[PDB]
């Protein structure tokens, strides 16, 4: 029957409030670096980009 | 022996720095970024603009070996020119077939792509460990989020209404122009929102972990934590289910003639703007099939990755690191408390963010950007080693 | 090598 899933649900808000989420401090500069490699990068592709633009036309 | 035949990277047994690391592994990486759709996410062929074969052939050049065989530096030597060459010979089949989807030059080009690319595998893969095709998904990615602001002016095609000069900053041409349009063509504002809200969603949800303590074993006295993370898995159930997506498109796509039109909708990718509700039966229920699907393949992920927490607890022993309180057999218990409800947990969450991030219609189709995060914050974590 | 992963 269906009763071991709510067990599976219950397990899941155990393990949820034992787990140790970001605080704002942390996560301020954890979002940082992921925004910095995907600027850094994503400026390289736009660059590849732009030198498509011409071998075009 | 035969392996003799081919050459090999330059072994590293001296200091690698990360200047010229970066100057080995971040540069030359213009050869597949010079200039069956539903594979491009994974292989970006396209028209085969030089980018028809990477990672089909990456992986594979071992793997194939490694299955077949059941039909250290030594090692390595015994199958390094070998794995190439076999590598070499499915990369010509694979090109061959893509030329049945005369025609000898655009075949010897794929092929000396995937040359170039295999040869720069373990060029990548020594030290920071940007080969496998890790890279190669970030990087057909990243373009497609990017290069919306060149998308934009690029067309010079401006169908019923006029948008030749651009869409960002258009304002002054009418102003009054209102942003409130239909937001299926050329949706900027929504699409942004969407795609910085599942970035911050993504990046939220990635710094979960459960810090279990733990203790060296002959140093009593050097308490340490070990971090057991939410998804546990990264990319893997994501992989998978974009791997049967794909197996079951492309499937269509070929039997069609023997999704979006002459074919059944039993499933499919609710995708519309805003929302659309005709059929209950397929709208919701795609939630149910992408989270079971998460949850399973991150369950059998555990067992075939050799993560589960008996494993880990191996590892441990063979690290001599130990639990302060519990005997060196019921760390395993205690292991077995998160990792297996955990890495459940984690697809199922992993699942939600991607119906979460279409439903927003984010870049990508939401997959991809969880891709995105991922492949950035494993960037990141290879970074730690050089502050450790 | 044709499709996901031959």
């Amino acid at each position: 029957f269906v009763e071991p899933s709510r067990q599976f649900v219950k397990d899941s808000i155990r393990l949820v409030k034992r787990c140790t989420k970001p605080d704002r401090k942390e996560f301020q500069k954890i979002a940082m670096a992921t925004a910095i490699g995907f600027a850094i990068m994503g400026f390289i592709g736009f660059f590849v980009k732009l030198i498509h633009i011409p071998i075009n036309n | 022996p035969f392996c003799v035949i081919l050459p090999e990277i330059q072994k590293p047994e001296r200091k690698i720095q990360f200047k010229e690391k970066v100057l080995w592994t971040a540069i030359t990486l213009f050869i597949f970024l010079v200039c069956p759709y539903w594979m491009r996410v994974i292989l970006a062929s396209n028209r085969g603009t030089l980018m028809a074969l990477g990672i089909s052939p990456i992986v594979t050049s071992g793997l194939i070996m490694q299955l077949l065989a059941g039909a250290t530096p030594k090692d390595r030597a015994l199958f390094n020119g070998a794995q190439k060459l076999f590598g070499m010979t499915i990369t010509i089949g694979q090109s061959i077939v893509y030329v049945m989807t005369v025609c000898l030059l655009i075949t010897i080009q794929l092929f000396v792509a995937g040359l170039i690319v295999l040869l720069l595998d373990e060029l990548l893969q020594k030290g920071y460990g940007l080969g496998s095709g890790i890279s190669l998904f970030i990087a057909t990615n990243i373009c497609e989020t990017i290069v919306w602001k060149a998308f934009s002016p690029t067309t010079v095609n401006t169908g019923r209404g006029m948008e030749f000069e651009g869409a960002i900053i258009a304002l002054f041409h009418l102003l009054a122009l209102r942003e409130a349009f239909y937001r299926q063509n050329l949706p900027n504002l929504m699409n942004l929102i969407a795609t910085i809200f599942v970035f911050a969603v993504v990046i939220y949800f990635q710094g979960f972990r459960v810090d279990l303590p733990i203790k060296s074993a002959r140093y009593r006295g050097q308490y340490n934590t070990y971090p057991i993370k939410l998804f546990y898995t990264s990319n893997i159930p994501i992989i998978l289910q974009s791997a049967l997506v794909s197996n079951l498109y492309v499937i269509s796509q070929m039997l069609s003639a023997r999704p979006v039109g002459g074919l059944c909708h039993y499933l499919s990718p609710p995708e519309s703007f805003g929302s659309v509700l005709e059929d209950p039966v397929h709208a919701v229920v795609y939630i149910v099939f992408m989270l079971g699907s998460c949850a399973f393949f991150s369950k059998t992920w555990i067992e075939v990755s050799g993560s589960s927490a008996k494993d880990v607890a191996k590892q441990l022993k063979e690290q001599q690191m130990v639990m302060r309180g519990h005997r060196e057999t019921s760390m395993v218990h205690e292991l077995n408390r998160y990792i297996p409800t955990a890495a459940a947990f984690g697809g199922l969450c992993i699942g939600a963010l991607s119906v979460l991030a279409d439903f927003l219609g984010a870049i990508g189709s939401g997959t991809g950007i969880l891709l995105a995060v991922t492949i950035i914050y494993q960037y990141f974590e290879i970074f730690v080693k050089e502050q450790s | 090598x044709x499709l996901x992963x031959l």
